[PDB]
């Protein structure tokens, strides 16, 4: 009943930009379509929600705000997201032979 | 005071830069907490400046247990066999990074008085002074006040 928990883990996928054109063009069309404007509610939530649950990444409360135009959440899908231990951060940061590090957690 | 600790003369391990110099300190041991404000410092380097530490010296074994505790330490090995606990306890990175360093560049010998600021195993190459330097043979070998 109850569905596995969900990574943080995401990778800007290379054909980002197709994928936000066709969905601009499908929720309102004009050219340069970056420079659209998302102050109306209705509009915004529906490209954010679209986005959301095609990319299995969202948008947070904090930065809500932040997306005035389609430009800024272009900005935003193209930032990557790590999600892993700190244990495999070090493991993963290519140690040195003499470097050696345990978890006891 | 003086009187009331341990003494001991200036001195090398094996005679470490006579032949060629071989750094001291062997391993270093780092007890950091996941969790824990007084392992903050040590947290932040093991994240930045541990990696470049064991790259500048291969010849330490540099280990991180990440495990609960209070205080975290470094402990400090050296190839005499000499062990040190330094507590790097609600310390700043850079004051880690000091320290650190400073184990590295110490030796095993003991941090007591140094009874001479110098050691020479040759310190005579003309001949130690006796009383019989600086004084005249005479003829026969006669002793003062001597018949034959």
């Amino acid at each position: 009943v109850c569905p596995p928990l969900r990574s943080r883990a995401y990778t800007p996928p290379e054909d980002l930009q197709s994928r936000l054109e066709s969905y601009v063009k499908e929720v309102f069309l004009p050219s340069n379509w970056q420079d659209i404007s998302l102050e109306d509610s209705r509009l915004k939530f529906n490209l954010l929600a679209h986005l959301a649950d095609d990319l299995g990444h969202v948008v947070p409360n904090s930065r809500l705000h932040q997306m005035c135009r389609v430009r800024d959440v272009l900005d935003f899908y193209n930032v990557p997201i790590q999600d892993r231990s700190k244990f495999d951060e070090l493991s993963a940061s290519n140690l040195p032979p003499n470097l050696k590090i345990t978890w006891s957690y | 005071t003086a009187r009331g600790t341990p003494s001991r003369f200036l001195a090398s391990v094996l005679h470490n830069g006579l032949g060629r110099y071989v750094q001291q300190l062997q391993r270093l041991s780092f007890s950091v907490s996941r969790d824990g404000a007084s392992s903050r410092g040590a947290r932040e380097f093991v994240e930045r400046e541990v990696i470049d530490f064991a790259r500048r010296n291969p010849g330490v074994v540099i280990y991180v247990n990440s495990r609960p505790c209070c205080v975290p330490r470094v402990v400090a090995e050296y190839l005499n066999g000499a062990v040190r606990e330094e507590s790097i306890h609600c310390k700043s990175v850079e004051e880690i990074s000091t320290l650190v360093q400073k184990l590295a560049d110490q030796s095993g010998l003991d941090v007591i008085r140094i009874r001479k600021p110098f050691h020479t195993d040759n310190p005579s190459i003309q001949g130690q002074w006796h009383p019989f330097t600086n004084k005249p043979t005479t003829f026969r070998g006669l002793r003062p006040r001597e018949v034959q």
